[PDB]
RNA sequence: GCUCGCCGGAAGACCAAGGGUUCCUGUCCAACGUUAAUCGGGGCAGGGUGAGUCGACCCCUAAGGCGAGGCCGAAAGGCGUAGUCGAUGGGAAACAGGUUAAUAUUCCUGUACUUGGUGUUACUGCGAAGGGGGGACGGAGAAGGCUAUGUUGGCCGGGCGACGGUUGUCCCGGUUUAAGCGUGUAGGCUGGUUUUCCAGGCAAAUCCGGAAAAUCAAGGCUGAGGCGUGAUGACGAGGCACUACGGUGCUGAAGCAACAAAUGCCCUGCUUCCAGGAAAAGCCUCUAAGCAUCAGGUAACAUCAAAUCGUACCCCAAACCGACACAGGUGGUCAGGUAGAGAAUACCAAGGCGCUUGAGAGAACUCGGGUGAAGGAACUAGGCAAAAUGGUGCCGUAACUUCGGGAGAAGGCACGCUGAUAUGUAGGUGAGGUCCCUCGCGGAUGGAGCUGAAAUCAGUCGAAGAUACCAGCUGGCUGCAACUGUUUAUUAAAAACACAGCACUGUGCAAACACGAAAGUGGACGUAUACGGUGUGACGCCUGCCCGGUGCCGGAAGGUUAAUU
RNA sequence: AGGACCGAACCGACUAAUGUUGAAAAAUUAGCGGAUGACUUGUGGCUGGGGGUGAAAGGCCAAUCAAACCGGGAGAUAGCU
């Protein structure tokens, strides 16, 4: 069992996009931004506890952050983890 | 024509990487010199 | 058997092969194999320490019984085999207790021949005895230099030692070099000559045949520049110095033995 | 959008390496783009990478690295044992179809599979860091059986033709379907079983090895493909509804056979040769200490688990290495048609491109090409360059030779198309059918159909039939080097280096010798038929005289002679 | 069978022309040699500077080689310009 304190940190935000919207309507799959170190088991437990739904499966990927400019200055956005959470 | 730089990340890291530098006294002196100069990148790592 | 190749190509014209139909066509006895990876004549500093070594065919090491210490138990020769690691052939022998070993194949040994080691063994080719139990004038091979150490002398194809004399603790041996040498009489020896005496009649025939045996080309010192070799240099073919090694030591007659420890055992130098 | 051209063993497709957002969408055109740019690999913003099965990680080792102790070394350190790392190698498992603007063996649909935990039930000797087996291995060659794949016919749908003809021996298109599961075939390997015993496998072993009997002679292992099922499904030419004119949505025929056929598969095989061809784990099996009505093992069933990281995109290139959007460099995989021996070459398919300045003009001269009267090497240092030869079959072929060669010597003849032999032959393939029949993936016998050279004879067109592309110039004398190789990356490829062969010489093994203050290590797990050094350089005939000089080897009377005393 | 033969890939680099502020700090085009081997190639490893490695050209050791490169002695010294 994963502690509620952990579960309350792993889900960061719903990911809003055309693919996310399509994933919701066509495959009953919510797309979430999750903690970089979140495992599939933690994401599953967090969604089931906090959103009060039944998760079939979690698929995850790491989005590499884009290199960007802000004047004569190179920055990099952070890498972040995306979860495709298929609901029952 | 074949030029001199034929990149391999494995060879790069084994030849010049942080752990290769740390493995010898003289490599550690490289790191000490680069820290003393205040290099942003100590090694190819 | 010594077979001349027909000159169907220039690299074959001079080839003389030693073809032995008795040798096992199939694979060696796997429990007595070990890997033997190549050095290129380089030591643990990674430096070439013996020149002219490199490449050639991959070779598994056959564990050969040079000690021949399994006394009293008869063994039958199962088969003769090619050994890439040495000039001699080897014999897979089966002891009566089910143990198999490789031995150097003596001249005349064949599948079915019985061999035995020990003080009480018959004076027959392939039998191993302490040299105190071998008649003076006997031809032997695989001769130990220290008791129990394993044979070190007369192991190459066609080689053998003559026990010329027995004087108390020691036997005097005539080696293939012509050297007369004392060894302890407790040192073992195998009766007979090492087989495959035709080995020396082979003619490689081509450069590549030496390359297959892991011999890289020898470059003559006189073909080099002075920086590389004492013999190097000259406008045209020049020499004009005493022949030396690459390291400057005279290489035509200068004696290099310096072993005061072992001088006592040398009755007469090969000379 | 239509047309044209170019690549097509690539200039297509998929990757590794490397790069790192270059991917997709919207928007912008300052700069970047060798021009303009509405376009872009450019700017800006947003989106996009979904895995028990692919890869990494992981287990396992190679070379090699590191290395507790250790040995060695002024110090730094060096080497190395136990170990522990290290892939480029060994080790579980997923396929087809559908889908996004952009991912997909990852999502969806369908159908699978693997390993491990836990529980239940039945039954049971389990137990390793130890033993044995296995994993587990070379080159070449040959042939058979196959498949991928192609071709043709059949089938199904459509067509009836911009200009003579075209209801046909006519035209166009399609004719696809996996893993898995079941079956066990062409082929390959091996005698099988039981009992008894045992100086071997560090101890033990019921395993392996060995020995001895008896019995049976046919059991086992391995194995492509095929077939069945998977699939009453999916896909499907096209058609019909909608069209944001980008595409969505719906529906759906046939879906067979024959022949040809790989470099792929059977095959880690077979045959053969010498240069004699990793390791370790997973796996199988054996026991030891130990544990015993327990653990543990085996099987079935249920259940749970299989994390993490990579996944976009380029990848013979405008994204990598070359300062460039650079005629350069870069490993693997895939391999359609016609002709062809072919992965050559020509033309095409799928697919991809026209190379990021154009427009004119039609001078000299330069570059890259075409043709050339008469002559034909007169050119020139030199036939440099060019021209030429060029295929297959057959005929024929000198000196010399180490008897292999020389040789494709030289030189010559035939070659297209049509018809006939023969409505398509020799040969290959092989159905129905009929027999036998262990009884099927089976013979045997048939020869339907299919495919199909080569030849001869006769005819016939052209100047020319190896018509294009493609594709040896040949001969004579002679120097050098035997030969195949190697070399001055970037002005020298040679007669230089190497070479097999030869000789001299050292070297008795703790070898000589080499690397190393040393320990050690190479030499070599070799042992004088071996190893090092040197010179010579296949082979043939040979290799003369000189030991005074300088080396080397041996000697040691005498002379001289160090530290020391 | 073969360091066998002809010939693509692949590996080379004999000749010529071009190019020489190049398309390219060594190439392109037409020819040319090897093409089962002393072959070739990927990945990784080892050898280190009076050192390596070298079928030997003083070749090669990161466009550098009769002693690499980088930093230091260092403002070497320069009866020379
Ligand atoms: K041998
Ligand atoms: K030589
Ligand atoms: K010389
Ligand atoms: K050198
Ligand atoms: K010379
Ligand atoms: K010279
Ligand atoms: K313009
Ligand atoms: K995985
Ligand atoms: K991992
Ligand atoms: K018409
Ligand atoms: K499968
Ligand atoms: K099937
Ligand atoms: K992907
Ligand atoms: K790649
Ligand atoms: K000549
Ligand atoms: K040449
Ligand atoms: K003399
Ligand atoms: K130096
Ligand atoms: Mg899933
Ligand atoms: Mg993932
Ligand atoms: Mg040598
Ligand atoms: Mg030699
Ligand atoms: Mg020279
Ligand atoms: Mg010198
Ligand atoms: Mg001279
Ligand atoms: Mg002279
Ligand atoms: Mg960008
Ligand atoms: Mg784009
Ligand atoms: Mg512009
Ligand atoms: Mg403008
Ligand atoms: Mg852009
Ligand atoms: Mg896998
Ligand atoms: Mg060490
Ligand atoms: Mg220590
Ligand atoms: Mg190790
Ligand atoms: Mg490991
Ligand atoms: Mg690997
Ligand atoms: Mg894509
Ligand atoms: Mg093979
Ligand atoms: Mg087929
Ligand atoms: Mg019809
Ligand atoms: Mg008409
Ligand atoms: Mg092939
Ligand atoms: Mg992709
Ligand atoms: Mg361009
Ligand atoms: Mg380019
Ligand atoms: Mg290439
Ligand atoms: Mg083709
Ligand atoms: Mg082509
Ligand atoms: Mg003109
Ligand atoms: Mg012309
Ligand atoms: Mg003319
Ligand atoms: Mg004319
Ligand atoms: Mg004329
Ligand atoms: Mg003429
Ligand atoms: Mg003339
Ligand atoms: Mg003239
Ligand atoms: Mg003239
Ligand atoms: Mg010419
Ligand atoms: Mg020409
Ligand atoms: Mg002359
Ligand atoms: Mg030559
Ligand atoms: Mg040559
Ligand atoms: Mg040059
Ligand atoms: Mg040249
Ligand atoms: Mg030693
Ligand atoms: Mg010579
Ligand atoms: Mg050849
Ligand atoms: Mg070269
Ligand atoms: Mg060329
Ligand atoms: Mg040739
Ligand atoms: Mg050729
Ligand atoms: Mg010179
Ligand atoms: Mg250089
Ligand atoms: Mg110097
Ligand atoms: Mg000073
Ligand atoms: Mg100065």
């Amino acid at each position: 069992m994963i502690r509620e304190e952990r579960l309350l940190k792993v889900l960061r935000a719903p990911h809003v996009s055309e693919k996310a919207s399509t994933a919701m309507e066509k495959s009953n799959t919510i797309v979430l931004k999750v903690a970089k170190d979140a495992t599939k088991a933690e994401i599953k437990a967090a969604v089931q506890k906090l959103f009060e739904v039944e998760v079939e499966v979690v698929n995850t990927l790491v989005v590499k952050g884009k290199v960007k400019r802000h004047g004569q200055r190179i920055g990099r956005r952070s890498d972040w983890k995306k979860a495709y959470v298929t609901l029952k | 024509m074949k030029r001199t730089f034929q990149p391999s990340v494995l060879k790069r890291n084994r030849s010049h990487g942080f752990r290769a530098r740390m493995a010898t006294k003289n490599g550690r002196q490289v790191l000490a010199r680069r820290r003393a100069k205040g290099r942003a990148r100590l090694t190819v790592s | 058997a010594v077979v001349k190749c027909k000159p169907t190509s220039p690299g074959r014209r001079h080839v003389v092969k030693v073809v032995n139909p008795e040798l096992h066509k199939g694979k060696p006895f796997a429990p007595l194999l070990e890997k033997n990876s190549k050095s290129g004549g380089r030591n643990n500093n990674g430096r070439i320490t013996t020149r002219h070594i490199g490449g050639g065919h991959k070779q598994a090491y056959r564990i050969v019984d040079f000690k021949r210490n399994k006394d009293g138990i008869p063994a039958v020769v199962e088969r003769l085999e090619y050994d890439p690691n040495r000039s001699a052939n080897i014999a897979l022998v089966l002891y009566k207790d089910g143990e198999r070993r490789y031995i150097l194949a003596p001249k005349g040994l064949k599948a079915g021949d019985q061999i035995q080691s020990g003080v009480d063994a018959a004076i027959k080719p392939g039998n191993t005895l302490p040299m105190r139990n071998i008649p003076v004038g006997s031809t032997v091979h695989n001769v130990e230099m220290k008791p129990g150490k394993g044979g070190q002398l007369a192991r190459s194809a066609g080689t053998y030692v003559q026990i010329v004399a027995r004087d108390g603790a020691y036997v005097t041996l005539r080696l293939r070099s012509g050297e007369m040498r004392k060894v302890e009489a407790d040192c073992r020896a195998t009766l007979g000559e090492v087989g495959n005496a035709e080995h020396m009649l082979r003619v490689l025939g081509k450069a590549g045949a030496a390359r297959w045996r892991g011999v890289r080309p020898t470059v003559r010192g006189t073909a080099m520049n002075p920086v590389d070799h004492p013999h190097g240099g000259g406008e045209g073919r020049n020499f004009g110095k005493h022949p030396v090694t690459p390291w400057g030591v005279q290489t035509k007659g200068k004696k290099t033995r310096s072993n005061k420890r072992t001088d006592k055992f040398i009755v007469r130098r090969r000379s």
